[PDB]
RNA sequence: GCUGACGACCAUAGCACGAUGGCACCACCUGAUCCCUUCCCGAACUCAGAAGUGAAACAUCGUCGCGCCAAUGGUAGUGUGGUUUCGACCAUGUGAGAGUAGGUCAUCGUCAGCU
RNA sequence: CGCUCAACGGAUAAAAGGUACUCUGGGGAUAACAGGCUGAUACCGCCCAAGAGUUCAUAUCGACGGCGGUGUUUGGCACCUCGAUGUCGGCUCAUCUCAUCCUAGGGCUGAAGCAGGUCCUAAGGGUAUGGCUGUUCGCCAUUUAAAGAGGUACGCGAGCUGGGUUUAGAACGUCGUGAGACAGUUCGGUCCCUAUCUACCGUGGGCGUUGGAAAUUUGAGAGGAUCUGCUCCUAGUACG
RNA sequence: CCUCCUAAAGAGUAACGGAGGAGUACGAAGGUGCGCUCAGAACGGUCGGAAAUCGUUCAUAGAGUAUAAAGGCAAAAGCG
RNA sequence: CGAAAGCUAUUUAGGUAGCGCCUCGGACGAAUACCAUUGGGGGUAGAGCACUGUUUCGGCUAGGGGGUCAUACCGACUAACCGAUGCAAACUCCGAAUACCGAUGAGUAAUAUCCGGGAGACACACGGCGGGUGCUAACGUCCGUCGUGGAGAGGGAAACAACCCAGACCGCCAGCUAAGGCCCCAAAUUCCUAGUUAAGUGGGAAACGAGGUGGGAAGGCAUAGACAGCUAGGAGGUUGGCUUAGAAGCAGCCAUCCUUUAAAGAAAGCGUAAUAGCUCACUAGUCGAGUCGGCCUGCGCGGAAGAUGUAACGG
């Protein structure tokens, strides 16, 4: 092993897949309690008809058709259940 | 440059006469930025430690020590293109062998030393101790060497030899080497303005005592040098030479 | 020998050097540079025999720019070491050069001596380049 | 030194592949706005921009462009060239007024 | 015409600088008995009020100094088919980011009050 | 409620080793040899020119760096072979390459001559015997015009050998409580095959060659061979 | 087992690939109601300074979040 | 009719089990696929420094690097922040194309889904594309994704599972084409037009070198005699100063001055130890018509050495 300059380096340990992200985008139509996002933190806001869980997840609270848009000052990314 | 063979390990001494300068170890700092392998070199080929392929009924041991010889070679390459000095070989008479086989510079090589002792655990000094008769009769075939510039300038009819001749020529800068047999001392009447060196008759009359040192002194201020020629090389009634410029 | 005084991390994916230079591709601190028409990997060892070779010409009076400095380390596996047990040491580190980067400017000098030490800086490099003079736009 | 010939660039000779076609055939896709109305696309053969960038008050007076027909008053605002092989792509010239 | 409340929108709305406003409204403001306050403090909160003042704050107006927004054109990338010296190129369809010209001192809704 | 059931879908409540005394079933799914791919490394060459060369980069050498060629070292891979492709060295017998060791022809030279140094051309021949060690090698002795570098399954064990490596015996040092182990050492230790095909070396039979026969022959071509020392004279002249 | 990258803008995705953490803690560090806003820099001030405590001006988090990292956090998820 | 060499788990890794993939039957009937228009979220390619770092140059300074008397109070004087400029898997002020999840709508289609009987497979390989690893090494390895092989014949690539064209039900002494080709081996052009190459380049190989050859944008000079040649001169302060043994145009460092001028460098080379000496630049003369040097583009040249035999177009 000239110039033995190798050696280990043990890091080849990770976690498991989470499966998050959207699961019902933009003007599909929704059933209460189906969930939109699995996140973590509010990456979006729960709006109007979404409910928010302990994990961070958003919820449809009411039958309709899903909606995003970036409302408020802070310019939020916001999930909303139009009645629709 | 020393370097140590063995079939275990390479070392790399770097000395001046009689001392070490420097060992080459791993807080040497001329080692930094090298692409070789640096000193100490450890021997772990794949034979030395079992793992790899080609097991010893093959009989590769040979090329197997020829070829970390090669890398010795090259790391010591390595680190004498920055500094360029003379290099003395040292190990076992097959391993500096081995070497010579594969040196990309041989021709950097002035002596070979196999009768060294403790090679591995010894110490930097006890190394350069016993490179000492071999450092020496490197300086005797220096010497040696010096003949035949001698005769190049006699030859080219640019050689003083007389007393007098040599004092003109360092006194008016156009001496370029000079070669003073060992010992030789001689008094004389030296006047500069006129620039005659007669012989002295008692040392005792106002003369210079050392009228070849002033030789001396004056080729070393005009950019020349001094070479003091053992006294079996150089002849006894001809015990000066001044190779000149012109 | 250019390295980063401190990096974030010590080993780096070998990434994919592709493109042209749309940026670094103008002189902009020299009057007087030489630019790449090659891509490829430039070492920390050519940097420094390009820039020993360009400071000899110069001769202390002019003043040379070096826009390319090398901060992607490169491992090395040593010889005699089977694939896999890991990812090798770092030896060297390189900058990624594309088409069009200036490696060094010079400033200060004769027009003609500044093209006889950028020729002879070209020597000591692995890249097909180039003398380009400053311009306006 | 600062009167260039220009002839127009339709629509069809715009976009990616256009323009590479059309300097294919040795012209310079340019731009002219500014002033009060719409920018003009033109084109500028190769060979004469490249005469006129060695000057260098080029880059600092007033230019003229003469469309075949139709004229204009602009200033080279900005122009890039080839990264490696530097020869120009495309110029930007502001009407002035 | 202006003021206040609550919203839409979330910088082309912000920042900065200057000017205007006290009849209403607002704000400072007076006082600390009372309700209620302070790990101390009538600062904040709370109350009882109207001598003073628009100083601050606030609102409105003005501007391009900053910030913000932002083309056209070109470039980079790229789906598909083909070619390639493996860098890229051609056909077709897309098409940025940066930067430039330029724009910007917002724009609306409900209700109440003075005019 | 009781798990480092942490080998964390947890085999049992409960568990270490050795084998060169070994054995069976399999695998070229997977190592050791050789081939193949690759060329990091190695070797060789070229580019630049800091310098060394008393002056002078380029007679000679080439720091820092760059670019290739070869398969040639040390490696990487696991593609072929585990219903077997015998390991190193020696002997015998070779065949090829040229990156030429000698001899041959040259240019430059820091080439006076004699001797060299580099580089070009050149593969026709030639290119030792020994001491030591199992050695290839290497050191050494004495020669030689020279004692070349390589490929050929690191050429060649159905051609030989069997010194080393690498079975079973035994011992030392060391490690192990031990059975045992050691790219540690030491003493000892069965090398089969009558050649079918290809190849090659020789030597015949058959038929053909425009009727047959006895002789003599031409030569399309093929092979062999190709080395070199020393002495004298030129002339102790040229040169010095 | 968790976090980031590899991972090719949905999910998922391997290597003896590159980097780190976990095998807990807390009856308040949970619930609710109410209230609050940080890190720094400069200026002034006894000991006292570069920095203790106090006062002033800027200060969308350059802080904090029990515990790594990522994503979040002003209606604060931060602090009483 | 027709796979798989995958995921998960496993004292598991060449075994096996569930799921994925195949087949058979039943149920259901457009719920499926393609395309157009349209609703979504993204942080990749690219890009860029606004964060985390890293990086170069300049300006600018509290801290630091140094020098008389001077514990004389330590006195006179010599990192940041701004502006240009790069880079990053574990950076992002940004940000596609595709891909994915939906909606609506035509046309085309032996669809999708569910339930049950029977499996096989869980050694994959290569060629692209995006990567990790390795050396942007490997007929290497590990992922994602597509095609082919596996399990696929036919034509082309000389021969050549995985490359290109193309999917063999059988028969025909019929025709058209694909990839590839048309001088002969060997079917089809010694076909036509305009050029390039002189290297058998084509029909291996780079940095680098050269006055090969063709073309294109510009330039400088020229019958006020251009380029080359030949003739003559090429000088005086002065051996510029310094340094150096010597430095005299020509080791090296600092200027590039003046004079007779038609012209002549405080010199572009050779040479000398230093001088000397020979050239050159430059000018005048002679002759007489075009010429000189850079840039870009095409095709060539050298660089280019191996082992059984030409042996690097199959011939």
């Amino acid at each position: 092993a000239h110039k033995k300059a190798a050696g280990s380096s043990r890091n080849g340990r990770d976690s498991n897949p989470k499966m998050l992200g959207v699961k019902i985008f933009g003007g599909q139509a929704i059933v209460a309690g189906n969930i939109i996002v699995r996140q973590r933190g509010t990456e979006f806001h729960a709006g109007a008809g979404v409910g928010m869980g302990r994990d961070h997840t958003l919820f449809a609270l009411n039958d309709g058709v899903v909606k995003f848009a970036t409302k408020g000052k802070f310019n939020r990314r916001y999930v909303m259940v139009e009645e629709a | 440059y020393t370097v140590v063979l063995t079939r275990d390990k390479a070392r790399l001494i770097e000395a001046a006469n009689d001392r070490v300068v420097a060992e080459f170890d791993t807080d040497n700092a001329k080692q930094n930025n090298m692409e070789g392998i640096p000193f100490p070199i450890d021997n772990n080929g794949l034979y030395t430690t079992g793992d790899g392929g080609s097991d010893r009924s093959a009989n590769n041991e040979n090329s197997y020590l020829k070829e970390f010889f090669n890398q010795v070679d090259k790391s010591v390459q390595e680190l004498w293109g920055e500094h360029k000095m003379p290099l003395v070989i040292v190990g076992d008479v097959r391993n500096i062998s081995y070497y010579k086989e594969v040196c990309d510079r041989p021709e950097n090589i002035i002596a070979t030393v196999s009768n060294l002792t403790e090679l591995e655990d010894g110490n930097a000094q006890r190394i350069i101790d016993g490179v000492q008769d071999a450092v020496e009769g490197y300086r005797t075939s220096l010497h040696e060497a010096a003949l035949g510039e001698i005769d190049k300038a006699r030859g080219a009819n640019a050689l003083s030899t007389d007393l007098q001749d040599v004092y003109r020529a360092a006194f008016q800068g156009a001496g370029e080497t000079l070669y003073v047999r060992r010992g030789y001392i001689q008094a004389a009447k030296v006047d500069e303005d006129a620039q005659t060196l007669t012989m002295a008759d008692a040392a005792a009359d106002g003369v210079t005592d050392d009228a070849v040192g002033l030789i001396i002194e004056h080729v070393i201020n005009n950019g020349g040098k001094a070479v003091f020629m053992p006294q079996e090389m150089m002849s006894a009634d001809q015990p000066i030479a001044l190779v000149t410029r012109y | 020998m250019l390295q980063p005084k401190r990096t974030k991390f010590r080993k780096m994916h070998k990434g994919r050097n592709t493109g042209l230079a749309h940026r670094g591709s103008t002189v902009a601190f020299g009057q007087f540079g030489l630019k790449s028409l090659t891509r490829g990997r430039m070492t920390a060892r050519q940097i420094e025999a390009a820039r020993r070779t360009i400071t000899r010409k110069i001769k202390r009076g002019g003043k040379i720019w070096i826009r390319v400095f090398p901060d992607k380390p490169i491992s090395n596996k040593p010889l005699e070491v089977r694939m896999g047990k890991g990812k090798g040491p770092v030896e060297y580190w390189v900058c990624e050069i594309k088409p069009g980067k200036m490696l060094y400017e010079l400033e200060g000098i004769s027009e003609e001596l500044a093209r006889e030490a950028l020729t002879l800086a070209a020597a000591k490099l692995p890249f097909k380049t180039t003398i380009v003079k400053r311009t306006i736009m | 030194h600062f009167a260039l010939n220009a002839v127009d660039r339709s629509a069809e000779l715009q976009g990616k592949g256009a323009s590479r076609r059309l300097r294919k055939q040795n012209l310079v896709p340019a731009i002219i706005y500014g002033g009060n109305e719409e920018p003009a696309s033109i084109s500028i053969k190769i060979n004469e921009l490249v005469k006129a960038l060695e000057f260098e008050a080029f880059f600092s007076h007033i230019l003229t462009i003469t469309v075949d027909g139709v004229e204009e008053q602009a200033v080279i605002k900005a122009l890039q060239r080839h990264p490696a092989k530097g020869f120009p792509m495309h110029a930007d010239f502001q009407r002035i007024v």
